[PDB]
RNA sequence: CGCAAUGAAGGUGAAGGCCGGCGCGCUCGCCGGCCGAGGUGGGAUCCCGAGGCCUCUCCAGUCCGCCGAGGGCGCACCACC
RNA sequence: UAUCCGGUAAAGCGAAUGAUUAGAGGUCUUGGGGCCGAAACGAUCUCAACCUAUUCUCAAACUUUAAAUGGGUAAGAAGCCCGGCUCGCUGGCGUGAGCCGGGCGUGGAAUGGAGUGCCUAGUGGGCCACUUUUGGUAAGCAGAACUGGCGCUGCGGGAUGAACCGAACGCCGGGUUAAGGCGCCCGAUGCCGACGCUCAUCAGACCCCAGAAAAGGUGUUGGUUGAUAUAGACAGCAGGACGGUGGCCAUGGAAGUCGGAAUCCGCUAAGGAGUGUGUAACAACUCACCUGCCGAAUCAACUAGCCCUGAAAAUGGAUGGCGCU
RNA sequence: GAAACCUCCCGUGGAGCAGAAGGGCAAAAGCUCGCUUGAUCUUGAUUUUCAGUACGAAUACAGACCGUGAAAGCGGGGCCU
RNA sequence: CGUUCAUAGCGACGUCGCUUUUUGAUCCUUCGAUGUCGGCUCUUCCUAUCAUUGUGAAGCAGAAUUCACCAAGCGUUGGAU
RNA sequence: GUCUACGGCCAUACCACCCUGAACGCGCCCGAUCUCGUCUGAUCUCGGAAGCUAAGCAGGGUCGGGCCUGGUUAGUACUUGGAUGGGAGACCGCCUGGGAAUACCGGGUGCUGUAGGCUU
């Protein structure tokens, strides 16, 4: 039976990468989280105040509270049969903005551009995405030179 | 791979074009298989080994059956192999005598099963080349190279053993 | 008479009989556990919204009249 | 060379039973509506769809149906989903009643929507109740192994039409 | 063999009322018919409620019926209640109402009729309005029963406010180890 | 038993708003009038309803529906303040 | 489709940590032992550790790298975009939050009716298989992971059988299948089935499975690589096998011959400073190069198929049986 | 003198940080000084074990009263487990 | 090693097996009981052959012999503790 | 072209040695009355401005080390899913999709924000 200790098994998780030890460079601290920012948690060894628990590393969630130098952040943690949305108080250093949402906002902005225009025109445009369709009919010109023959090569033992 | 009687297929394909490589080179093969479906698969297997190129990364351009151009000639075919033993992997040069390449490769696949308990999926056919009377290294072939060939069909054992299941006459096997 | 000591064998199955339901998201979640000094001040702000009502109502009527003038100019 | 278009649409037959089947497979098989053995569905192809077929490969036989296949399946075994009651398409009054809000007003329209994979495919294809086909007459080759390697499972592209005729 | 779970195939809703009383059952015969033959969903809702339990059709107090009709616009209408109409002693002035109910208590009956109110039975409502047109369909507070105060996240489970089943309240019935901080802990 | 709680106890015990005036409107204290169980989101259901849709003719034209875009009062219940 | 998380497989050790082989190079250091030195970083070796490039081989409790499978989020009306009010928070002005009031609709694929509350029994001995996996020589042993079974469950196949494969059962007719089969037992090959392989005085004969290995075999069949030979070979028989030379080390005797460093020339047609026999040691014998005869292929070394040796148990016996070439 | 003290050079930490090991740490989290008692008083929220009960341990705040620093700040015990 | 000579007989360092007449592992069966050691008595099987029949080997001259093959037909005793 | 002050990302920015630096800067530099601090005006603090780019600093250089980025290694190693595939086992081959890491060989060797100079 294994030890219940808080930091058990974070030998690798909380360990600054190769040649990225030392001073926590300052952008990290000086970037602003509001309420409802989508934020991915990633514990860090240098800063031990406000560390998240090893279960929430990797996990993404939303900011609910913002204190002086930390951010309350609702994240969903599964427990055997039940997913528990729960609220944890991570110090900034263990947290980035999750880009996952921004590619969405880019698309909605692009849609609002393509909805305003193409209204006065009349031609309705494809706003929905569509999965990669089968690759269409097309010609391939074997331009002058014929195809290159590939015989499989005879075995030989190298070692 | 399994079998039945194979057909030569021509299969040419290319790693599909990109920004960086706009008009990529075509690669052609001789892929013996029971049908185009497994032909194309077999094409991809051989190319994967040789070239950094997968079914996802490429497109088969032209798969097409290839017909023996001299069906009603009797030929001698040299065939080079690459089988897998229980032990290590090997090379051979088999020789068959047949009316077709397909027939000659089919013939090979049966022989290899017989003589080496080698199953389809172990065998790689590299080259199949029709060959003269000479340049035939195997005496099992060479004995049929002769103008006035002459042999009997000596102990001609009967079939139709159950047309008359029972009969008065003891049979005959001299003809 | 030693036992089996621990397992997780039939458990995933057991969990998924009744789903593994995601935690039921509402709009308007509580302000439980929000930095006290904030909550005081948003409470006070909420207290005095009724102060500055008469100004606000007039501003919307002026807006509504400007909308009605704009729609009349369009038509 | 003329490399023709990769196919839009494929018929997908469930070719093994409903015992001892992994949960990820099982879910996809009930996202293709392939619950019983020897049920089949049309399926429009694309990166998403094709990969879902990749996750259920040794549980299905599938490929690119003929024109005739789409007719024979629709006429001989064409059943509507009409107030959630599997009902046989005996008249166009049934098809129309349900799909007529799309311009699909008859069996023929339906066949054209399925075969060309139109705008309104999702709605015509879902309208069709999944095709309960019989066992394969003349038998199969091998249930458990892939087509390529002698068996019946997996993509057999053109050759799905032979299988269709011996089952429909 | 087919894969479906047969687990939640049978829906558990009521079909008829569980009561055997004959007057209610006549109302059911009437509202089944109307439900099916009218387009009115009022009839359907009413029909549904005739099958429900006592618990499930709670009493609607006179004051609650007042204030719900005091609301702006539903004026010159009829309030309907598949439950009973009770009095409120803590309301005085009772406007002249129109009412449907399976029951109205004798006080509540007097007060309403004294006001110039009309009381209707459900057979009478149908003839008056078979498609439920110009009705206010109310309900009593379902979660009134003291029952519900024991339901929820259990007592002694942090942030629950759930009445425990206790023999008698008082200084020394619970309120020790697990409510005081002084005694063990608290939730 | 229920219709009142809460405190170990001495005990205390579920209303608020608005308006006008008087005290310095002091987001505090006192005097007159009006409303009277707050508000947000969702809510079965009711309510209003542009507008169709025809009538054996060209228009007029009350009656009856059917649908109804749009807009409202919003039970219960839930979440939030 | 975007976007984060990861330190397992692999890989690496001319990158850290630890392990570890070899020689090059280095009075690095210095030594301990030498030999030639009185002694001398003098000359010459040496072994110690250290170092300069290289080099061999490793890691559950090492790692610069770094997969596959995998875990989060996100993919819109609870969303966007305007206008204005509230704050005892924050502040050069501004933030940030909370309020009102308008303005805008399908925002990846596939599927499916959802939500929600109360009472609640039995259970809390488990076992089995794929794959992963710890202890152990191993176990029908013990212990985890993952899915699926059996337990709760019949049915076709596997002769027999919890668990293998196929498939999951209302009561019946017709059809068709699966996995398995089709000499007879026993439904179906009573095909003019196709091509090979293999004879066993222990033949062989189908997932789980109920049985064999190293190592052998001109048994037979295929390969692979090299030869050889008309300058007529290859075997099969017949003729010589010497001298410089008791060569040198070794004496205990080795003039070819217990052993070992050597190891070339002459005559040459050609014979090794010698394969053996044997001798105290010789001798004597025996083992190339070439012919004479005969008359086309010959021969070597690997390799992998079947077969065989290897292969011993107790009541009489089991490819299921009969049998089968 | 191989080791005392002084001085110059190189030194990515190969040292040290009470203790096991792992992580973390260089104008520090090490060493040496100066001043100190935030190891003080008081509400709730949260995390970790979890049944998502307790205990312990911790995280973010908030209100007091202080410490220290030119200050920004940091500090309500021991860099983190 | 056996004067000489790897293999008549042997056989190191290594290696591959069989066996269940040793002992361990293990705990599947039996705790509403399967009588727990030895000896006597009696039958039957196995061969991994001591003798006996037929044979190959030798470092078999004879005699004595060990090594191996077919082989379990027939035997394998009397006593002291 | 380039610098100084405060920077962001933190080696394409590090290290070694070599060369070149106009003007403005930045420095070294000259002093200890006062501020401040040392065993020591070396450092620290302070008041300067005679010299000089020697050094720091910048820019460049090196078949340089290092780092960064491509190729190769290699569809190799590994691997998701499959079979009544093989094999006495150990292990291996196929199908289905995913797919690395050295050695070796190329190329690159800071970009840039705000405020202020100089080259008028
Ligand atoms: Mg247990
Ligand atoms: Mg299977
Ligand atoms: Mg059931
Ligand atoms: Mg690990
Ligand atoms: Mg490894
Ligand atoms: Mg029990
Ligand atoms: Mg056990
Ligand atoms: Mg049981
Ligand atoms: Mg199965
Ligand atoms: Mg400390
Ligand atoms: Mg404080
Ligand atoms: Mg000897
Ligand atoms: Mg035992
Ligand atoms: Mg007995
Ligand atoms: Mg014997
Ligand atoms: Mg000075
Ligand atoms: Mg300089
Ligand atoms: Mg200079
Ligand atoms: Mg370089």
């Amino acid at each position: 039976t294994n030890t219940k200790g808080k930091r058990r098994g974070t030998r690798y998780m909380f360990s600054r990468p190769f040649r990225k030890h030392g001073v926590v460079p300052l952008a990290t601290y000086m970037r602003i989280y509001k309420k409802g920012d989508i934020v991915d948690i990633k514990g860090m060894g240098t800063v031990q105040k406000g560390m998240p628990h090893k279960c929430y590393h990797g996990k993404t969630g939303r900011v609910y509270n913002v204190t002086q130098h930390a951010v309350g952040i609702v994240v969903n943690k599964q427990v055997k049969g039940k997913i528990l949305a729960k609220r944890i108080n991570v110090r900034i250093e263990h947290i980035k903005h999750s880009k996952s949402r921004d590619s969405f906002l880019k698309r909605v902005k692009e849609n609002d551009q393509k909805k305003k225009e193409a209204k006065e025109k009349g031609t309705w445009v494809q706003l929905k995405r569509q999965p990669a369709p089968p690759r269409e009919a097309h010609f391939v010109r074997t331009n002058g030179k014929e195809p290159e023959l590939l015989e499989p090569i005879p075995y030989e033992f190298m070692a | 791979k399994a079998s039945g009687t194979l057909r030569e297929y021509k299969v040419v394909g290319r790693c599909l074009p990109t920004p960086k490589c706009r008009t990529p080179p075509l690669y052609r093969m001789r892929i013996f298989a029971p049908n185009h479906v497994v032909a194309k698969s077999r094409f991809w297997y051989f190319v994967s080994q040789l070239k950094k190129m997968k079914k996802s990364s490429g497109e088969i351009v032209y798969c097409g059956q290839v017909f023996e151009k001299s069906p009603l000639r009797v030929k001698n075919f040299g065939i080079w192999l690459r089988y897998d033993s229980r032990s290590g992997t090997h090379n051979m040069y088999r020789e068959y005598r047949d009316l077709t390449t397909a027939g000659a490769v089919t013939q090979c696949y049966r022989d290899m099963g017989a003589r080496h308990r080698a199953r389809a999926h172990s065998i790689q056919i590299m080259k199949v080349e029709e060959i003269a009377a000479s340049k035939c290294r195997r005496p099992a072939v060479k004995q049929f190279h002769d103008s006035k060939i002459k042999f009997p069909l000596p102990h001609r054992v009967l079939r139709r053993q159950h047309k008359p299941r029972f009969t008065t006459k003891r049979p005959n096997t001299f003809f | 008479a030693k036992s089996k000591n621990h397992t997780t064998h039939n458990q995933s199955r057991k969990w998924h009989r009744n789903g593994i339901k995601k935690p039921r998201s509402q709009r308007y979640e509580s302000l439980k556990g929000v930095d006290p000094k904030f909550l005081r001040n948003m409470r006070f702000a909420k207290k005095h919204n009724k102060k500055g009502l008469k100004k606000m109502q007039a501003n919307n009527a002026k807006a509504m009249a400007a909308r009605a003038e704009a729609i009349k100019a369009l038509v | 060379f003329y490399v023709p278009a990769e196919p839009k649409l494929a018929f997908v037959i469930r070719i093994r039973g409903i015992n001892g089947v992994s949960p990820k497979v099982r879910k996809v098989l009930q996202l293709l509506r392939l619950r019983q053995i020897f049920n089949g569905t049309f399926v429009k192809l694309n990166k998403a769809s094709i990969n879902m077929l990749r996750i259920v490969e040794p549980y299905i036989a599938w490929g690119y149906p003929n024109l005739k296949s789409v007719n024979e399946l629709i006429y001989k075994r064409g059943y509507g989903k009409i107030n959630k009651k599997r009902i046989a398409l005996t008249d166009n009054a049934l098809i129309a009643r349900s799909l007529g809000k799309y311009g699909i007003i008859c069996m023929e329209d339906l066949i054209h929507e399925i075969y060309t994979v139109g705008k309104r495919f999702k709605e015509a294809n879902n309208f069709l109740w999944p095709f309960k086909l019989s066992s394969p007459r003349g038998g199969m080759k091998k249930k458990t192994t892939h087509f390529v390697e002698g068996e019946d499972a997996g993509n057999r592209e053109d050759q799905i039409n032979r299988l269709i005729r011996r089952m429909n | 063999g087919v894969d479906i779970r047969h687990n939640k195939d049978r829906k558990v809703r009521r079909k008829e009322p569980k009561s055997q009383d004959i007057y209610l059952r006549l109302l059911v015969k009437l509202y089944r018919f109307l439900a099916r033959r009218t387009n009115s969903t009022f009839n359907q809702v009413v029909l549904k409620r005739l099958f429900m339990s006592r618990t499930n059709r709670p009493p609607l107090s006179l004051s609650r019926m007042i204030r719900k009709m005091k609301l702006p616009g539903r004026e010159g209408k009829t309030a309907v209640v598949v439950g009973t109409i009770t009095d409120d002693v803590r309301v005085q002035e009772v406007p002249k109402l129109k009412v449907c109910a399976l029951r109205v208590s004798s006080r509540a009956r007097s007060r309403i009729l004294k006001a110039g109110g009309k009381i209707l039975t459900f057979d009478q409502l149908a003839l008056d309005s078979p498609k439920g047109c110009g009705t206010v369909l109310l309900s009593g507070p379902r979660k009134g029963r003291e029952v519900y105060r024991h339901f929820g996240k259990a007592p002694g489970t942090p942030h629950s406010h759930t009445k425990p089943y206790v023999r008698s309240k008082g200084r020394k019935f619970e309120r020790a180890r697990g409510r005081r901080a002084s005694r063990g802990y608290k939730n």
